[PDB]
């Protein structure tokens, strides 16, 4: 998770820096059009019900996802369905990986390549 | 021409002190883009960002007319 949360830091902090032009969209630069989009969507992921806690796996799949772009294909809305069906397919078939980050927290190459592994099979070949 | 009134019409034309006016058209072209880089810039910074500063907050003070603390 430390190694995790700065990409979810900066893409809030670069969405706060233009809080006055969201409503005057039309006269903005592209770069800062797309600082806006990246902004949204993460905003959009932070949201969560209640009494549905995450353990440290889910929000570790989660934010490397938002973090590597496989979430900027999408729109603004579904991004909701999108987070829990991932979490739900990764919970369904990667007991052993989920176990594993939960007792104990490692962050490696194997590591990350298993999640890549796992995003990318997600992201095709499956529904929201 | 004709003997009472002349006329010339040209689509461009300019006095021509030289065989070319490439090089004295391109002080007027410098001018209009000068010009319109900065009535851009001036709009903008006059507007956009001066009218949204303005607007930025104002409710916080409304909705505490009433209070006594």
């Amino acid at each position: 998770i430390k190694k995790l949360s700065g990409g979810i830091r900066t893409a809030l902090a670069q969405y706060r820096e233009l809080a006055a032009f969201a409503q005057f969209a039309s006269d903005l630069d592209e770069a800062t059009r797309k600082q806006l989009e990246h902004g949204q969507r993460v905003t959009e992921l932070m949201k969560q019900k209640q009494y549905a806690p995450y353990s440290i796996a889910d929000q570790a799949v989660s934010v490397y996802a938002s973090n590597e772009g496989y979430m900027a294909d999408v729109e603004v809305k579904k991004i909701v369905d999108f987070d829990a069906a991932l979490i739900a397919y990764f919970r369904s078939e990667y007991a052993p990986l989920m176990k594993q980050i939960d007792e104990t927290g490692d962050y490696n190459k194997d590591i990350e390549a298993a999640i890549k592994a796992g995003i990318e099979s997600f992201k095709a070949t499956q529904t929201y | 021409v004709q003997p009472h009134v002349v006329t010339v019409l040209a689509d461009t034309a300019i006095r021509a002190d030289n065989l070319d006016e490439a090089a004295i058209l391109e002080a007027r072209k410098n001018a209009e883009q000068l010009l319109a880089n900065q009535k851009s810039d001036l709009d903008s910074a006059a507007a956009l960002a001066a009218l949204a500063e303005t607007a930025a907050q104002l409710e916080t003070i409304r909705k505490i007319k009433n209070r006594a603390q």
